């Protein structure tokens, strides 16, 4: 089948340069025009140009003049998109497409954030619910995430047992470090004799947090 | 460029119903215009192709009919599964151009939000920082008004707010509310509040707890 494989999330300096790889596959990679698109967070679809891999031509956004540039192995069946000068405006997802006037194949995509952050860990909080308007049938549960570089951390209660009732929200930057919080529901028969634990994964740093949720009897 | 225009930039939809979404384009494109489905953090997937055209796969429901400058998408009967971003796109010219984008959320029965308060954790506050958390679970419409209090006087400094997107299961949402403040800020007052105001009510969810109260 046709296959569009790109290259993994990257985290970039401001100044820096950056190399998006879009490997192609069940198809005549020289014959069609890879597109290049971008998209911000909540902006719209930008479509960036294109490069046919058999020629050389490359046909760049007005706006993209010299910031962007395609080139292509055609040996290992590769488009590449190059970003120059990177700055904080550049974070965006980008696909790569075939291009068939219209497009019907869309590699995976790539995440750049460009941001002078280093991989910090994060500060994993409990939160249990306070003295006062805690007593209910259900109760709900917290865990804070706090300030770790870069995305993504991962979220699971009781091992991936609590399935139900988990929210888990979008981090937010907060002085270029980032926080997430996620909430467990559950029946107060549970809690606090049923322990329940917050699980935090931080690939990145290499950070595994098993963080308890006492009672805030203290 | 070949400015494409979609409307609505939003539709709230009970299924069952039938849409209609708009492309208008700024000069005529002729037949070259494709229509995407995204769903979140997905990419695009192509719908119809050269206005009407159909792809193997795609449910029979979906079908787009314009030529030249007005292009329609129509979903008749929207399911619960065509939630997502609609986008149109030309290839008539260089560059390549893309429509706004139509956000369609599926339209629920009211649901009141479930609003909890938390303390900073102690373990926080050694490091000497103090959040203050509060949840807005499962809420229907998206509209809500959160607002903070402290010692009774509103505080509009210091809050981030986080969305899920509509949820799969039950088309409802879900928010959070951090309050960040240092250690010292914290401890020079009483009563913390979290209010929320829902079109399920007349008056304010309320949620506090006193910074003392163990």
């Amino acid at each position: 089948q046709v296959q569009l494989q790109e290259s993994g999330a990257e985290v970039m300096k401001p100044g820096a340069s950056v190399k998006i790889s879009c490997k192609a596959t069940g198809y005549t990679f020289s014959t069609y025009w890879i597109e290049w698109v971008k998209q911000r967070p909540g902006h719209g679809l930008e479509w960036i140009g294109e490069i046919l891999p058999g020629s050389g031509s490359t046909y760049y956004n007005e706006k993209f003049k010299g910031k962007a540039t395609f080139t292509a192995d055609t040996s290992s069946n590769t488009a590449y998109m190059q970003l120059s000068s990177l700055t904080s405006e550049d974070s965006a997802v980008y696909y790569c497409a075939r291009g068939d006037g219209n497009y019907g194949y869309w590699g995976q995509g790539t995440t750049l954030t460009v941001s002078s952050a280093s991989t910090t860990p994060p500060s994993v909080f409990p939160l249990a619910p306070g003295s006062a308007a805690q007593t209910n049938s259900m109760v709900t549960l917290g865990c804070l995430v706090k300030g770790y570089f870069p995305e993504p951390v991962t979220v699971t209660w009781n091992s991936g047992s609590l399935s139900s009732g988990v929210h888990t929200f979008p981090a937010v930057l907060q002085s270029d470090l980032y926080t997430l919080s996620s909430s467990v529901t559950v029946p107060s028969s549970p809690r606090p004799s049923e322990t329940v634990t917050c699980n935090v994964a931080h690939p990145a740093s290499s950070t595994k947090v098993d963080k308890k949720i006492v009672p805030r009897d203290c | 460029d070949i400015e494409l225009t979609q409307s609505p930039a939003t539709l709230s939809v009970t299924p069952g119903d039938s849409v209609s979404l708009s492309c208008r384009a700024s000069q005529s494109i002729s037949n070259n215009l494709h229509w995407y489905q995204q769903k979140s953090h997905e990419s695009p997937r192509l719908l119809i192709k050269y206005v009407s055209q159909s792809s193997s796969g795609i449910p029979s429901r979906f079908s787009g009919s314009g030529s030249g400058t007005d292009f329609t998408l129509s979903i008749n009967s929207v399911e619960t599964e065509d939630f997502g971003m609609y986008f149109c796109q030309q290839s008539n010219s260089w560059p390549r151009t893309f429509g706004g984008g139509t956000k369609l959320e599926i339209k629920r029965a009211d649901a009141a939000p479930t609003v909890s308060i938390f303390p900073p954790s102690s373990e926080q506050l050694t490091s000497g920082g103090a959040s203050v958390v509060c949840f807005l679970n499962n809420f229907y419409p998206k509209d809500i008004n959160v607002k903070w209090k402290i010692d009774g006087s509103e505080r509009q400094n210091g809050v981030l707010n986080s969305w899920t997107d509509q949820d799969s299961k039950d088309s409802t949402y879900s928010m959070s509310s951090t309050l960040t403040l240092t250690k010292d800020e914290y401890e020079r007052h009483n009563s913390y509040t979290c209010e929320a105001t829902h079109k399920t009510s007349t008056s304010p969810i309320v949620k506090s707890f006193n910074r003392n109260e163990c």
